[PDB]
């Protein structure tokens, strides 16, 4: 079967050097003229940069001369001036060329950092350029006389050598010379010779270089490029509509700078032809060749020579290289962004009446957005005669069409997005609800995920046009379908502030009120009791309730009892569906507990009940918060009655120490520390005074004289419930606020003795100012840093997607509680939850299999684990997965917005990166830079060293900057001898044995070491635990999984040690290697298998390694990537995400996985 | 509307392939070659398809079998038409 | 020591290095070195601290 | 602000408001990553092809939108198509292999 | 050295060439006269170079050409 010829749908792409003939293939004519347009009739001047004959008609299906104007005549080339009449779009397509008189270097291959022509010819750059400028003569094919082949002579030397050597000696100069070198070059001969030379001499200096060069040469052979190609004979011209001359207002014109450049090249070239035909002296024609080289170089990539300036304008003219590069990056225009139809934006407002599955959409906006749909529907029913008339109807805004829009809106979700998109939840899909007004209404419960306040934040809407986009929006991007953070299984739909103050005020108990101690049949008459004013919202009461438990087998058990609770809890219980116990609502319901309620509800009753539950919780929260009449007054903030006294005593301390300094008893510095310490203590005193007073000081009467309970004071309830405020800010409101520091960071020894409730004075405020500005600047900067980190992260991962289902390995990491120094800084439960057991675990007794090998440990399995005392669970990690080029779902974990195991095809690397990066603003050596350092694998500043090998050690030689440590293992040879600088204080015992990876000194260690001297599991544990230290210290929840996938990408590369297939020291993909040695262990050589060594590459480095050049050209240096790929003739197969986004085809993740896989298998097949 | 798709994800696993199958079916209905397998509530083809997934009367297998049958239905018609094309000889 | 690192000797010897520092690549001249140097910080035209 | 189908930019065909008829919302890299984390391929393809960069795709789509058929026949975005000419304008030959 | 910027690699290259002496201009000019006149005389000694001119003038008065496309004037 003929495969095909004309346009199929392509796969891969290929890049290479271009032939004079191949360049001529694209060219439909030679531009012989600098002229553009006629200057009156603006028609293109034939034949020039803008030409109808070479390129195309100026207007659709119309000849230039005007003879053939009819759409009937198409493939006709007009007799007058040949122009085939065809759409004017082709003027945006067709190429052309220019035949250069003298050969010309392609500046991309001359100035690329490892100069291509230069290291191909094994010639230095300066020599090559020197020759190019006609400043020296260079030998070519020297024959046997006196002279080296690449040797460079001068005027006198060339003349002398010529007088001696006649023929059988050859030298040229300028571009023609270099081209002669490249053309004369035989790669094959060099190959043979170099292999031999490699073989004979043993020196590292010789053979390293030798081997690198021969490999380079064979790589360039394999191609298909040949050397002469780096030198330009023919120069292609960019199609004119891509560098347009188009008119403006006032009759003015504006055009691309490429026309200036091309014009320059053409003029100088033609002038060179002239100077050749006029028989000009060498000095002149040479200058013309130099100028032409400069012109071509300026056209291709400007700035690697003189930086030509555009006409009359100082600003340097943009060149083709700059046309490719873009800027603000690192941004290739799919990357930075692209304008999109069917979309809009505006200020957002509240809309609490909404179910969380919908959003208020302004009438006008929805009208303008769904316009084509409205047209088509209108004429579908017949309300509009034709599409034209349908426009005129909606343009009239006739009364009918609103009813049609109600139809087109119903089942048809819209995408809402906010500005700082961090994690994937930054975009969510809702159902449009038509709303009067220009503002968008956004569900309160979602305000968390968006990080969207109501202070004038704006949101953007997008319409999912195609059917697949509607179903993708509804089954994936839908609001209700992500109720959980992808970072951690904890609910992101957790009620925020007003609502939690509502449920808190509802469920809390006072000591006494109306209805205290009575008895009621159930929640119904409890609410009925409250609403009529008889019983207080909160009063201690026994009521009969019926709870349910599903603890039968998939079946709900009913039970009823008398519960000691409050009227409020009783009323609220009406909302709690089915199987949940009454215990959950019987507490005080803080922002934390109110969340665990929802979480438990989800993991018990499923999605739908959790959704409707959450909705109800929000509604009742708002309503009862409004009923509550919560407020904030000036007397709501209570200053400790003991404050002034504390201030006084602490103030006496300073004067004690001051007198001591005047008496010389204490020095200056120690004194400073003392006074700073006394004030620092005073602050804690006032804080822990105001907190006692504020918290418990409601003293209230029940029956007998007195009792005291937690306060009903507003600001307290706010800070306590989790609504808003915190003990720090409350402390700053009532008690004195802090100690400040000068710009230096030297902390002022006179703290602010006044707070916000009292007035601050001039000094106190002026001193607070610096802290303020440093705060704003710092946070505004940490935004940028966070962004950078996420970027590095997704660049490092991306294409990692769940590919296979089960790789089926017993391998994994050993999961224990973190158990740090105190008790249990994080439990075993959270660490092992949602993960999959590597192997079947014991009871304390055995042949008892409680959990059998690979079973996703869901909450129940985990609680079974907790019932027994089990202290340890080996867990499959993404880092150890046997599957190549991705991760198997069975080894990943369950985690998702859904509680079920991860689906085949979801791209986990991206959401991992996003998950690590979203909280990144919250982080305050330590901090966010610590995280960056960890992921970059950077060796610390003053690191320790670990024993290279086990066995007894001892000290030898002396004081040469290093006092050597000689290691002595039991059985093995001694020879490992390391040189440790003696001016650092050691640890290791001169008379004792040390295991490999022991402390031979103190200080932080480089993870490279931890990988090498300890091992893979050790280093992944080190990374994950350290970054988790950074985050967890800040109260950030990030599952180990994501850091573990990042880690997997970090160690991706490994350097070979042994042999039998590939080269000795090559850094190479383990996936590649392991696949090749697993393939090698059988068949092939019976076993030739090659050893490797795992390598730790930092994220920014690991991102550098990519097979796809379309991808590399995105975030890397474009100019270098395209060259470096072009020489090798590198053929990009796509495969990964970035390239497919760039080329504008389906993502090979997601819904796309089905397609790409289906195609990928169809490829390399029958 | 269909507020949660969870039951649909229950029937066919992947949660993606669900979107795909539902898309195919919703297209069978939208460009009208076919009609619903479940009462139309004014639910658009999107949600009708999803409902059809929940009720287990629509998934990849079923659709494939149906299409494979229809190919042969058309073979039955053109049986006399294309055999008269023996002019290939 | 600064002097010990000084490649020059006399006034013009220094003026050459200064001129070749400011406008390098091109052949120095006596009148050129003097003109440039006197024009830099010493000219009422090209220099003012106010 | 809101837009369905407006004016387009000449140099690279992209949505451009010239009329106080607005250029649509810019869909950036992060916004793309968001679609990438979700399994939505088609939302993204239509986002960067038919809704924006594809000069055939936009209109061929629009007609289907009014016809009551939701599909896309995307083809190749004009940005990349331009980049091919820009790369090929140099001494670089970039081809589309196979089938 | 060479700062590139081809204005330099030109200026320095021509800067070698020595300014002509007044008499030297006459030397060169005389050399030119000798040189040209050689090819003029070698053309004169060619029989076909004569016959061709004859046939061409025969084409001029036969109205197949014009006097401006054959001679740019004689002396006169
Ligand atoms: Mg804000
Ligand atoms: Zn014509
Ligand atoms: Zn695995």
């Amino acid at each position: 079967l003929k495969a095909q010829t004309k346009t199929e749908e392509f796969d891969a792409i290929k890049i290479a050097l271009a032939s004079p003939d191949m360049i001529r293939s694209w060219s439909f004519g030679e531009v012989k003229k600098p002229e553009t347009i006629n200057y009156r009739t603006f028609k293109p001047e034939r034949d020039g940069l803008f030409c109808a004959r070479i390129f195309g008609p100026v207007k659709d299906y119309e000849c230039l001369c005007g003879k053939y104007k009819r759409l009937k005549h198409r493939g006709v080339i007009c007799e007058k001036c040949g122009v085939e009449v065809t759409q004017t779009k082709v003027r945006r397509e067709r190429m052309g060329h220019i035949e250069l008189a003298s050969p010309t270097a392609h500046i991309w291959f001359l100035k690329s950092l490892p100069s291509r022509i230069g290291l191909l010819l094994d010639m230095p750059l300066r020599d090559i350029e020197r020759v190019l400028y006609f400043e020296s003569y260079v030998v070519i094919e020297g024959g046997m006389t006196n002279l080296e082949r690449q040797q460079i002579l001068t005027e006198e030397q060339y003349l002398d050598a010529l007088e001696e050597f006649g023929d059988e000696f050859d030298a040229k100069m300028g571009a023609e010379a270099i081209q002669a070198l490249l053309k004369s070059m035989d790669l094959e001969q060099e190959c043979e010779q170099l292999r031999e030379e490699l073989n004979e001499t043993n020196s590292e200096t010789k053979r390293k270089k030798l081997t690198k060069r021969i490999k380079l040469l064979e790589a360039f052979v394999q191609s298909g490029n040949k050397p002469e190609w780096m030198i330009l004979t023919v120069l292609p011209v960019l199609p004119p509509d891509l560098r347009p001359l188009v008119p403006l207002d006032g009759g003015r014109f504006a055009t691309s700078d490429l026309n200036d450049l091309y014009r320059r090249v053409i003029n100088r070239n033609n002038r060179l032809k002239r100077l050749l035909d006029l028989a000009a002296p060498d000095i002149i024609v040479r200058n013309e060749k130099r100028m032409l080289q400069e012109a071509v170089d300026a056209l291709l990539d400007n700035g690697r020579r003189g930086r030509a300036i555009t006409g009359s304008n100082k600003r340097p003219l943009k060149s083709l290289a700059d046309m490719i590069k873009g800027k603000q990056g690192r941004f290739r225009q799919n990357l930075l962004g692209k304008r999109v139809d069917y979309s809009g934006r505006s200020v957002i407002t509240v809309g609490p009446y909404l179910r969380l599955h919908q959003c208020g959409l302004p009438k006008k906006m929805a009208l303008e957005l769904f316009k084509p749909f409205i047209y088509g529907k209108l004429e579908l029913r017949g309300l509009a005669t034709t599409i034209k008339a349908a426009k005129k109807m909606v343009e009239r805004e006739e009364a009918v069409v609103w009813d049609i829009l109600d139809e087109v809106i119903r089942e048809h979700p819209v995408l809402l997005n906010r500005a700082p998109t961090l994690h994937r939840l930054g975009i969510q899909a809702f159902e449009p609800v038509l709303i009067e007004g220009k503002a968008i209404q956004l569900h309160p419960l979602v305000c968390a995920a968006y990080n969207a306040d109501f202070d004038g934040d704006q949101m953007a809407v997008h319409v999912p046009l195609t059917l697949e986009a509607q179903l993708e929006a509804r089954a994936l991007m839908m609001s209700t379908n992500n109720i959980l953070s992808p970072a951690n299984g904890e609910p992101i739909i957790v009620p925020s502030q007003d609502v939690v103050l509502g449920l808190y005020y509802m469920t809390r108990d006072c000591v006494n009120a109306k209805g205290e101690g009575m008895v009621l049949t159930g929640p119904k008459e409890a609410e009925r009791l409250y609403r009529s004013g008889l019983a207080s919202l909160h009063a201690r009461v026994k009521v009969r309730i019926t709870e349910y438990e599903k603890d039968a087998n998939g079946e709900l058990v009913a039970k009823t009892s008398l519960k000691d609770t409050t009227v409020g809890r009783a009323i609220l219980w009406m909302i709690v569906p089915k199987g949940l116990p009454y215990s959950i609502v019987n507490q005080a319901l803080g922002k934390k507990a109110i969340s665990k309620m929802l979480n438990t509800c989800y993991r018990i009753l499923g999605l739908k009940p959790t959704v409707i539950f959450a909705d109800q919780i929000m509604y009742t929260g708002f309503a009862y918060a409004a009923r509550s009449g919560a407020s904030v007054g000036i007397d709501d903030m209570v200053i400790p009655e003991k404050k002034h006294e504390i201030i006084s005593e602490a103030e006496a301390e300073v004067a004690e120490i001051q007198e001591q300094f005047q008496s010389g008893l204490v020095t200056a510095g120690e004194r400073y520390n003392k006074v700073i310490d006394i004030w620092a203590a005073a602050n804690d005193r006032v804080s822990k005074a105001m907190m006692d007073n504020l918290q418990t000081e409601t003293v209230i009467n029940r029956d007998g004289q007195e009792e005291k309970q937690v306060s009903f004071n507003s600001i307290y309830m706010m800070a306590d419930s989790g609504a808003r405020g915190s003990a720090a800010q409350i402390r700053q409101l009532a008690g004195m606020r802090g100690l400040m520091a000068k710009p230096d960071g030297s902390i002022i020894e006179t703290p602010i003795t006044a707070n916000f409730r009292e007035g601050l004075n001039v000094l106190q405020y002026f001193i607070s100012t610096h802290g303020a500005r440093k705060g704003l600047a710092d946070t505004a900067l940490k935004t940028a840093n966070s962004g950078y980190l996420t970027r590095r992260l997704v660049d490092v991962a991306q294409d990692l997607v769940v590919t296979e289902d089960d790789c089926g390995t017993h391998e994994g990491i050993m999961m224990t509680p973190v158990i740090e120094g105190g008790d249990v800084k994080e439990p075993l439960r959270d660490r092992v939850l949602g993960r999959v057991t590597a192997e079947d675990v014991l009871k304390p007794g055995t042949a008892d299999i409680l959990v059998p090998r690979n079973t996703l440990l869901h909450e129940q399995w985990c609680d079974l684990l907790e019932e027994n005392s089990v202290d340890a669970v080996k867990v499959r990690s993404v880092v150890s997965c046997d599957t190549d080029f991705g991760v198997c779902a069975h080894c990943y974990g369950r985690d998702l917005a859904r509680g079920h195991i991860i689906n085949k095809g979801e791209a986990i690397g991206v959401i991992a990166a996003q998950s690590i990066g979203e909280p990144g603003t919250q982080l305050t050596t330590g901090g966010l830079p610590r995280v960056a350092d960890l992921f970059e694998a950077r060796r610390p500043k003053e690191p320790a060293i670990l024993a290279e090998i086990s066995g007894i050690v001892s000290f030898g030689k002396e004081t040469k900057g290093k006092r050597r440590l000689v290691i002595t293992p039991v059985d093995g040879s001694d020879p490992y001898e390391e040189m440790i600088p003696k001016w650092r204080q050691l640890n290791v015992f001169e008379g004792e044995r040390v295991e490999r990876g022991d402390v031979i000194s103190d200080g932080p260690e480089a993870p490279h070491d931890i990988l090498r001297l300890r091992g893979v599991h050790a280093v992944t544990r080190y990374i994950v635990n350290e970054v988790q230290d950074v985050y967890r210290l800040q109260g950030v929840k990030i599952n180990d999984k994501h850091i573990e996938v990042i880690v997997r990408q970090m160690l991706r590369k490994a350097t070979i040690v042994n042999a039998g297939s590939s080269d000795f020291l090559e850094g190479e993909q383990v996936e590649y290697s392991r696949v090749k040695i697993a393939n090698r262990e059988l068949e092939a050589n019976g076993k030739v298998g090659a050893t490797y060594s795992r390598d730790l590459l930092g994220i920014t480095k690991a991102s550098l390694a990519t097979e796809s050049f379309i991808s590399a050209a995105s975030f890397q240096e474009t100019t270098r990537v395209l060259t470096e790929a072009a020489v090798a003739g590198k053929r990009d197969e796509l495969r990964g995400l970035k390239e497919n986004v760039i080329v504008g085809r389906l993502i090979p993740a997601g819904t796309g996985y089905a397609y790409h896989q289906d195609r990928m298998r169809r490829r390399a097949a029958g | 509307a269909r507020v949660t798709v969870q039951d649909a994800v229950e029937k066919i696993g992947n949660r993606f392939d669900l979107v795909l199958v539902a898309a195919r079916r919703a297209r069978q209905m939208q460009v009208g070659g076919k009609d619903p397998l479940v009462p139309e509530e004014n639910d658009k083809t999107t949600v009708i398809a999803l409902r059809e997934i929940e009720e287990g009367l629509i998934n990849n297998q079923i659709l494939d079998v149906r299409e494979r049958q229809e190919q042969q239905e058309q073979e039955a018609a053109e049986l006399q038409a294309v055999t008269a094309i023996a002019e290939g000889r | 020591e600064t002097l010990r690192v000084d490649p020059t000797n006399d006034r013009l010897s220094a003026l050459v290095e200064i001129y070749r520092m400011m406008r390098p690549g091109e052949p120095p001249t006596r009148e050129a070195a003097e003109s440039l140097f006197e024009n830099l910080f010493f000219s009422e035209d090209r220099y003012d601290l106010s | 602000h809101a837009r369905s189908t407006g004016s387009y930019s000449l140099v690279t065909q992209q949505p451009l408001g010239g009329k106080a008829q607005f250029g649509g919302q810019r869909f950036g890299e992060m916004e793309v990553w968001a679609l990438e984390a979700y399994g939505a391929a088609y939302t993204l393809q239509e986002m960067l092809t038919v809704k924006s960069d594809d000069v055939n795709g936009r209109t061929k789509m629009y007609k289907n939108i009014v016809d009551g058929n939701h599909q896309m026949e995307p083809g190749m975005p004009e940005s990349f198509n331009v980049l091919l000419k820009e790369i090929r304008s140099l001494g670089i030959n970039i081809e589309l292999e196979d089938e | 050295g060479r700062t590139t910027d081809p204005v330099r690699m030109y200026m320095r290259e021509m800067g070698t060439v020595e300014l002509l002496t007044r008499e030297g201009e006459i030397d060169i000019a005389k050399r030119i006269e000798d040189g040209i006149n050689q090819v003029q005389c070698s053309v004169a000694e060619y029989p076909e170079a004569i016959t061709y001119l004859l046939e061409q003038y025969d084409r001029v008065e036969a109205e197949e050409a014009r006097l401006s496309d054959l001679i740019t004037g004689f002396v006169d």
